[PDB]
């Protein structure tokens, strides 16, 4: 019953108001038996011995509590630093508005840090309470910030945790970027626009003139930032409508010095009424005082939840922050200070005014965007994909067909070769066939933009334990539409419950089946008759290292003997056993059905066996959380109930001479 | 070349380094940094080139003038009042609690005075400042797990045998660095502790588990395991004929070369040892040296960078278009010299740790009768020279 | 609270340090607002200040852009300025007050301090004691000739006060060409009292800024 307050102040005027609040704060307790100390320190330049002349008027009245009672703190960089280290070996709390920096709220090297300021971390908090509405998960993390960023970073990373979901781009950066414009090209690309700077005010005005010289200033972006953020010199580029959230409690010494003191005086009572009020030792200088009861007086203090007529729940965040502070979100729209929301404690619901943007509208904007960035990759699939080399540089004359009729064709910029051979040497070749017809047909169906690029390895990729920080995925294009290189894969992968595991189908549009290419033991009779099912070491025919046949091959249970027969002879492309089988080098070549069918009909010397096993739709391989995933397919079988994908493919892969 | 005759009328000439926490080691251990200081001003002095352009490292005892273990108020106030005397140019901390370790932080940021923090135990690092370094020179796993990725990679085995006895170790910076390589392969790990009180059944479980990794991964790996399970295995090993072509048992965790196990060891195994120790005097060496590589590369830069002083009063900061504290924390992270007791190398002046010297001694089957460790490689750092 | 009060000693020495105190004590100084002072002489016009922040970004113009150097006192929630070499059209009627950042207008009454040029001796010459006489003679309206006749002290632009807060119906500031000489013959005038007659005794007493005089007559 003797708990005495310490307070921290600067100006005479922030010790009459300190007294104010404490003969005030008789209606708060109820008027109880405990005496609030007038301590009344004068402010000092130098940060230590300030510290040093608090510690010694606390320590001639033994006071129990911290609190600063002045937004200017004494240290030269604005932190509270030194009533940190200086309360943290007495296991003091510090219960005084110092700063609205978030990395000195996170408690990693410090224990005795309470500052009931409201950081980032809070405001990223009010940010995701009010984002449950919005479903704006995918945020782009360009803070340029090495401790605030840091803060931010782990923040989000923790809300995505506690979501049950996941971002779209989280990284940090450094201050002092100048080609900032590389960032917002980078998030104009992803379909995330949540744009979140909360670094300083520098970096706040120059992405906001980086964004004003593209004209991608509200246009759809989402632009949350703080009082802090829009302070100094940040506004004097952005138009009227950023979301400037205002620090309520963060710089007032009015009636926040009074809050704070009532809150204070209410945390103690409720901490004297429960049990754990031993009285620590005398903490004089140049002796160890060292409170051994230092995390049972935190844990009692920490649960001191109040039933106050302004704020209907108080109670601390995970790092030590306000007891639910109500942050009144404003906007700049006219350059005012409108509410568009309170934080109550469980949502933010708004009063009278809404969300306003500068570029977009009044209403829910567009946070996510549309599918119209779809990069076709092909492949070696000359049967289907036509891939002709250029004419001219960029000139692709379109070639005739058997009805007389100059065949749109798309060009196709890729390295021509393998990996060895062209690791980034794009080459555009004038790449015709069904595959272009297809793709015009969607674009004319839909609004999407395709964009037709060549890959730069040759091979599809497999499941195995890749040499990449041992990742169990695809090594090849399945791979790169993973990584977000790839769309759309437009070639016809094989369905299957292993590749249904990381990404998904669409609708099938070649519905063929595999066979064997033979030369016509002269016959094959397909690939259960034992005199190829146990093949010797001379007795192997073509196969393609990571290919359908691998996959088919790998997925067996009873051809695991011939599986590893394979290995021998395997290619990095098609071509090269196509090559070989037609120019009597090897027995046999296990391919698709329509290729082989094709090579048959051209080929006269190679003639392809009739059984034909493995019927099954291969299906267009999609992303996994595509918007458009259903759309696509409901395009293609739209596309094949009609008379028009029957025609061209009799057209185009039917050659029979 | 500017001649710097301007702004040693204070120091004079002398680069003055503070002797703050003078207070012996007495918290969790009786170490002495008197001593350690003694004998690393008598170690500079003896190989002269250390300090040059005429400079010397002002050792200035700041003592308060156990009960001062951890206040800081002494070691801060009365120690900041009697180095302003002439100049803060240089300061050497030796933490002993959270207590002399906090104001570290506080001190690098109203003087701008690049500080080192030789702390005991590993501490968060939640201050990413360059100003307050952090240097603790203590058995650290990175090295071992570097060594045991470069033995894999020059040998093609992707599998291992990971021995998790306790979980009371720095297995994170393992973990972190797994994550990275493609090189590990685990399918079983070897526990010794796992509820087996008595002893039939932990060598049944033992019994189990080396036939299991007989075929799925024959290379156990040392990475986190007592020395007591060390002995067992060494024991049950010679009484079941665990050969290395069979078990191939790798000692990854090298502490000390007087620590390390040299009976029962099986012809063929893979036993590497630190030859530095963890000596304070031969640490307080190493900072006094990487120091000296400091302000000589600041001296090589601007003549009047290292002879500046940051600070002259305890309440002054550099906040100039030219400071020196940003340079000087700054220059010492690209220079990485090779320290006494280890390689210094600084990581990005944070997360500091030195890499101490290794060497491969596989211990194979000696031909004249007497277990010697033949030094079949080298690693002077990442590189290892075959022969 | 709302405090725009300008505290700054509006009388110094020529070609001196001008130590301008704006005692703003209202919500907060933590880089919040501009703080800076509106070069409004009459005859030119003014340029496009500067602002202070946290770091106290002394630099205002290109030309004093580091010659000056504004002293961030964060004891008393204010800051100093270091003002030197200051010309004739610089030195005019400043407004070291709560600047919105943005430069909006104004929603408040005519404040400020307006330092002058003159010597602190030539100004500083002894309050003359004049008794105040009434007239009650000239009895032409509803406004006549009656007042104090103080003069001889601190320039005009200080804290013009009356007989202990007396009637201030029709009070309005209004900077004027300043006197070399340093005898400003300041002298207030109301328009409805002070013009009746009788006795009634309408003595004023101008305060003064670096001083706080009010018991000259």
């Amino acid at each position: 019953k003797i708990v005495n307050i310490g307070a921290v102040l600067s100006t005479r005027k922030h010790e009459q108001m300190f007294r104010e609040a404490v003969n005030q704060a008789n209606k708060r307790h109820g008027s109880w038996k405990i005496q609030l100390n007038a301590t009344s320190v004068t402010h000092k330049p130098n940060a230590i011995q300030m510290a040093l002349s608090v510690c010694e008027d606390l320590i001639s009245s033994q006071v129990y509590a911290i609190l600063v009672s002045h937004p200017p703190t004494p240290n030269d960089h604005f932190t509270p630093t030194p009533v940190s280290y200086t309360a943290g070996f007495y296991r003091i709390p510090v219960l005084g508005l110092t700063t609205r920096m978030s990395i000195y709220s996170d408690k990693s090297i410090h224990l005795s840090f309470l500052r009931t300021v409201p950081p980032y971390s809070h405001q990223s908090s009010v940010w995701f309470e009010m984002m449950r509405v919005y479903n704006w998960n995918h945020i782009i993390l360009l803070v340029s910030d090495d401790h605030e960023g840091r803060a931010a970073q782990k923040r989000l990373e923790t809300l995505l945790e506690e979501r049950e979901s996941k971002a779209e781009k989280v990284l940090q950066f450094d201050p002092g970027t100048k080609n900032v414009t590389a960032l917002l090209m980078e998030a104009r690309e992803l379909e995330a626009r949540v744009i979140i700077l909360s670094a300083s005010e520098d970096d706040a005005a120059t992405v906001y003139r980086a964004a004003a010289m593209l004209n991608m200033t509200g246009s759809g972006y989402v632009w949350l930032v703080g009082e802090r953020e829009i302070s100094g010199n940040a506004l004097r580029y952005a138009p009227d409508g950023i979301i400037g959230l205002q620090l309520i409690n963060g710089k007032n010494e009015s009636a926040h010095i009074s809050d704070a003191v009532g809150v204070v005086a209410q945390a103690v009572h409720e901490l004297l009424e429960k049990e754990n009020i031993t009285d620590p030792p005398r903490g004089c200088v140049g002796n160890t005082n060292i409170w051994k009861t230092g995390p049972l007086f935190k844990r009692v203090l920490m649960s001191s939840k109040y039933a106050d007529g302004v704020t209907g729940r108080v109670e601390f965040n995970e790092d030590g922050d306000r007891k639910f502070a109500n942050y009144s979100i404003m906007n700049l729209q006219n350059r005012k200070l409108v509410q568009v929301g309170i934080y109550n404690g469980t949502h933010v619901i708004p009063n009278d005014r809404k969300i306003i943007w500068p570029g977009g509208e009044t209403e829910k904007p567009r946070g996510y965007q549309m599918s119209t960035r779809l990069k076709i990759v092909t492949i070696h699939q000359e049967p289907f994909v036509y891939v002709k080399p250029t004419m001219s540089d960029g000139t692709c004359k379109e070639e005739f067909t058997v009805n007389g009729d100059p065949v749109k064709k798309v060009i196709c910029t890729g390295p021509n070769d393998t990996s060895p051979g062209s690791p980034r040497h794009t080459v555009p070749q004038c790449c015709y066939g069904f595959c272009i017809d297809l793709l015009i047909k969607l674009a004319r169906t839909m609004n999407f933009t395709y964009e037709v690029h060549l890959v730069a390895d040759g091979k599809f990729g497999t499941q195995e334990r890749v040499n990449n920080s041992n990742k169990k995925e695809w090594n090849g294009m399945m791979g790169e539409l993973l990584s977000g290189q790839a769309d759309m894969i437009v070639a016809p992968l094989t369905i299957n419950n292993e590749r249904a595991q990381y990404i998904e189908f669409s609708k099938p549009f070649k519905y063929q089946g595999l066979t064997i290419l033979v030369k016509k033991e002269e016959r094959i009779t397909g690939i259960n008759d034992p005199r190829l099912r146990n093949p010797s070491d001379k007795f192997i025919y073509a196969t393609v290292k990571q290919s359908s046949v691998d996959i088919y091959f790998r997925r067996q249970v009873e051809l695991s003997t011939m599986y590893r027969h394979m290995e021998k002879h395997n290619y990095e492309s098609a071509a090269e056993a196509i090559q070989a089988v037609r120019d009597n080098k090897l027995h046999a070549f296990i391919w698709d059905s329509a290729v082989l069918e094709f090579e048959a009909s051209q080929k006269c010397d190679l003639v392809t066996t009739g059984e034909l096993f493995f019927r099954s739709g291969f299906g267009i391989g999609m992303r996994k959380d595509s918007p458009w995933k259903q759309n696509v397919s409901l395009s293609i079988l739209k596309s094949h109930e009609n008379g028009f994908m029957e025609d061209l493919d009799k057209t185009w892969v039917r050659y029979q001479e | 070349h500017p001649q710097p005759c301007q702004i040693l009328k204070r120091i004079g000439h002398a680069v003055r380094v503070g002797a703050v926490h003078l207070q012996p080691w007495t918290t969790a251990e009786t170490l002495w940094p008197r001593d350690a200081l003694l004998f690393a001003v008598e170690n500079l002095n003896r190989v002269e080139g250390l300090l040059p352009y005429n400079l010397s490292l002002e050792v200035v005892m700041a003592i308060e003038a156990s009960p001062w273990s951890s206040d800081p108020f002494s070691f801060l106030q009365s120690v900041c009042h009697t180095v302003v005397v002439q100049g803060v140019s240089a300061l050497l901390a030796f933490p002993q609690s959270q207590g002399e370790m906090m104001e570290l932080d506080l001190v690098s940021s109203v003087l701008h005075i690049p500080v080192l923090s030789i702390v005991r135990h590993e501490f968060p690092r939640e201050s990413q400042n360059p100003l307050h370094l952090q240097l603790s020179l203590e058995n650290s796993l990175s090295s071992d797990a570097d060594v045991t990725v470069s033995i894999l990679t020059m040998n093609n085995w992707y599998n291992f045998s990971l021995l998790l006895c306790q979980e009371d170790w720095n297995i994170t910076d393992f973990l972190l660095l797994t994550e990275n390589n493609s090189k590990f392969h685990l399918e079983s790990v070897i526990n010794i502790t796992a509820n087996l009180s008595s002893t039939k059944d932990l060598l049944s479980f033992l019994q189990v588990q080396m036939d299991n990794i007989r075929n799925s991964t024959p290379t156990m790996v040392m990475f986190g395991c007592d020395m007591d399970s060390i002995r067992q295995i060494f024991e049950m090993s010679t009484q079941f004929g665990l050969s290395p072509p069979e078990l191939h048992w790798v000692l990854g965790d090298s502490q000390n070369v007087e620590e390390l196990r040299t009976e029962g060891l099986p012809l063929g195994l893979i036993a590497h040892g630190k030859t530095t120790q963890s000596v304070f005097e031969y640490y307080v060496q190493d900072a006094m040296e990487l120091v000296a590589r400091a302000v000589a590369t600041a001296t090589m830069i601007q003549p009047e960078l290292a002879l500046l002083p940051s600070t002259m009063n305890c309440m002054d900061v550099k906040t100039t278009n030219l400071t020196s504290g940003q340079y000087l924390s700054r220059f010492l992270a690209n220079t990485t010299f090779r320290g006494l007791s280890g390689s210094i190398k600084v990581k990005g002046s944070t997360i500091i740790s030195s890499e101490n010297n290794f060497f491969i001694w596989n211990l194979q089957h000696d031909p004249m009768g007497k277990p010697m460790w033949t030094r079949l490689g080298s690693w002077q750092g990442g590189r290892i020279v075959m022969d | 609270d709302v405090q725009l009060q300008e505290s700054g000693p509006g009388l110094v020495k020529p070609s001196q340090s001008l130590s301008l105190t704006c005692t703003v004590t209202g919500y907060s100084i933590t880089s919040d607002y501009a703080w800076n002072w509106i070069r409004q002489f009459p005859g030119n016009k003014l340029e496009w200040m500067g602002y202070i922040s946290y770091s106290g970004s002394t630099g205002y113009n290109p030309s004093l852009k580091s010659r000056i150097s504004i002293t961030r006192d964060t004891s008393k929630n204010q800051f100093f300025l270091q003002l030197n070499s200051v010309t004739t059209e610089d030195t005019a009627t400043y407004y070291c007050a709560r600047l919105y950042y943005g430069f909006y207008g104004m929603d408040y009454w005519g404040q400020g301090t307006s330092v002058t040029v003159s010597s602190a001796k030539t100004t500083t010459k002894g309050p003359s004691v004049f008794p105040l006489a009434p007239s009650s003679k000239s009895t032409s309206g509803g406004t006549a000739a009656l007042g104090c006749l103080v003069k001889d002290y601190f320039p005009e632009p200080v804290t013009v006060s009356w007989n202990s807060g007396a009637l201030t119906s029709g009070v309005h500031t209004f900077p004027a060409v300043l006197q070399s000489s340093g005898l400003y013959s300041l002298s207030s005038v109301v328009t409805v009292p002070s013009s009746s007659l009788g006795t009634q005794t309408y003595i004023c007493n101008v305060n003064h800024k670096p001083s706080n005089t009010k018991v000259d007559k």
